[PDB]
């Protein structure tokens, strides 16, 4: 059923499994119109489908076309989620199909459900995990390539960049929730912490700079004094 | 007006017809139901006093043989059986008449609740989900499973409903996931009403029929059952407004019949509310909702 604390280790076992995060899909700004009434503009968005053994994301590109002349966009947004995860299943050999789908909102799971009906024996699931996967967009080169579409586009990613040749998915997992936490929580700060010495870039292939071992651990610390150093702005603490 | 005669009352015994009921007590003097109105299917049930575990009873019309109840000591029950033989039954029936060992159907010339509870049941429809052939009456008990709930065990005991499962590729046409899912009226009509039931009559009788044995068997999955066909037609779109204007009817005569006291297990508040507040049909069901709204405004 739900995946939680308990079951964590198993993200990472070998059976193929998917987590999706529907919270990019559908996004607006909302603004006033000359007549003083409110509105809404639709920008790009984007499913994040990642694999947490492997870091690998694929990130399908919702481009604003989509959305013209429905209605309910909300509700919409729910099913061509699932419209499109389901068309990623069908486009992978069955050798590289998810056993389970972990869903990061319990409404997509109907969605789901109904467009894997062809594939019974893949488990979806929800999850009573708080995931920070709707700060995607605070990495750059993901809102960079999603703003850029002009049209319905799918882009791989390894999300671990490279880590995976030094530590395991259970590490790297806890480092991208952790970096992602910080990016929601403050990213201004999380961005200045990753950035803020020159000497450390980001290769053209990653996703995050080519930060050593021990760089590692002072970012990690880092973060976890913004986070709860913003959980101490929050409540006065 | 037709007769269904009892050998004896070998054990006490709650003894309902149709709507009806009586306590009978341990070999007290009762030969049976006389002045049974022709026309209708009936239901003779029973629930034993020391025993109220299992209620069980037999679907009949009159108008398909003679038939009669005897108590079975080795299988510990009423059971129903068909006289061949016209000139014994008659006989038989004349005697225990003049003896006046029987009760009356006790219908009040006005009420018309069992029309109304029956309208579009028949024996032959009630022999196809429940199977059992060599006989012309049917029985069910409290704890028969429906198909449906042995897919999710023996099959010779089974309601053979019609299987409802709205995420189901019978539900759902590829490419109209959403449309298909969000508007079930393809399912119900094309599917169902078109591919399946035939008509709509077919499909209230066995919507009928399911209420009835969960009302008075508590038979769990016809109550499933019962609320799976409502929600199918309050959850589409697009239904014929004869339908709708009957479902109504029968919905109306069901919620007035059932017992106030059982309404906490009979009734699925989920399925109550989408259906007269969500549902496409939400301002369709005028007089079903104007009584739930006045025996079970907890329900809501
Ligand atoms: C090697 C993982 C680096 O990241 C983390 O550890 C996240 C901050 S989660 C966490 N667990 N326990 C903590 N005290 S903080």
């Amino acid at each position: 059923g739900a995946m939680n604390s308990s079951n964590y280790a198993e993200l990472f076992n070998n059976d193929i499994k998917l987590f999706v995060d529907d919270t990019n899909v559908y996004r607006v700004t909302v603004h006033k119109t000359f007549e003083g009434n409110v509105a809404t503009k639709a920008i790009n968005g984007c499913i994040f489908t990642l694999n947490p053994k492997t870091g690998h994301l694929f990130l399908k590109i919702i481009h604003t076309s989509v959305w013209a002349g429905q209605k309910r966009l909300s509700q919409l947004a729910k099913w061509k989620t699932a419209e499109e995860v389901s068309a990623l299943v069908r486009s992978l050999p069955k050798e590289e199909q998810p056993k389970q789908i972990i869903v990061t909102r319990k409404a997509m799971l109907d969605p789901l459900e109904v467009h894997m009906l062809d594939f019974p024996n893949i488990a979806i699931r929800p999850t009573e995990l708080r995931l920070p996967f709707s700060a995607a967009m605070s990495i750059d080169k993901l809102s960079d390539v999603v703003m850029k579409a002009t049209e319905p586009q799918m882009v791989l990613f390894n999300i671990y960049d490279d880590w995976l040749d030094r530590i395991s998915s259970y590490t790297a997992f806890s480092r991208l929730t952790l970096l992602l936490r910080a990016l929601k929580t403050n990213e201004e700060s999380a961005k200045m912490i990753l950035l803020s010495d020159p000497t450390i870039t980001i290769k053209s292939y990653h996703l995050w700079p080519s930060f050593t071992d021990e760089q590692w651990i002072t970012i990690e610390s880092q973060m976890r004094d913004l986070i709860l150093t913003e959980y101490g702005r929050k409540y006065n603490v | 007006m037709n007769t269904v005669p009892f050998t004896s009352a070998p054990i006490e015994v709650t003894i309902g017809i149709d709507q009806y009921s009586f306590n009978v007590k341990e070999n007290q003097p009762f030969h049976g139901i006389k002045d049974i109105p022709i026309g209708h299917v009936h239901v003779i049930h029973f629930q034993h006093a020391d025993n109220s575990s299992m209620r069980y009873g037999y679907w009949f019309d009159c108008r398909m043989g003679n038939f009669y109840i005897q108590y079975d000591p080795k299988d510990g029950l009423y059971k129903m059986m068909e006289e061949r033989d016209g000139a014994k039954f008659e006989n038989i029936v004349h005697n225990f008449k003049e003896r006046q060992m029987m009760v009356s159907y006790p219908k009040i010339d006005e009420d018309d609740t069992w029309y109304n509870l029956t309208e579009f049941v028949q024996m032959d429809k009630i022999r196809k989900i429940v199977r059992k052939d060599e006989n012309q009456f049917s029985y069910v008990d409290s704890s028969m499973t429906t198909v449906q709930e042995n897919e999710l065990s023996d099959p010779a005991h089974s309601l053979n409903y019609t299987v409802i499962n709205f995420k189901s590729r019978e539900a759902i046409r590829p490419g109209h996931e959403m449309e298909d899912f969000l508007d079930k009226s393809y399912y119900l009509n094309t599917v169902m009403l078109q591919g399946i039931f035939k008509n709509s009559s077919n499909y209230f009788g066995e919507l009928q029929f399911a209420f009835l044995n969960a009302m008075f068997f508590g038979n769990y999955g016809s109550s499933l059952q019962w609320h799976a066909m409502i929600e199918l037609i309050c959850s589409s779109a697009t239904v014929p407004k004869h339908m709708l204007d009957k479902l109504d009817e029968i919905l109306y005569y069901q919620i007035k019949t059932l017992p106030e006291q059982y309404s906490d297990i009979l009734l699925n508040e989920r399925v109550w509310n989408i259906c007269l507040y969500s549902s496409f049909q939400k301002n369709s069901l005028h007089n079903t909702e104007k009584i739930m709204e006045n025996k079970y405004p907890e329900l809501l």
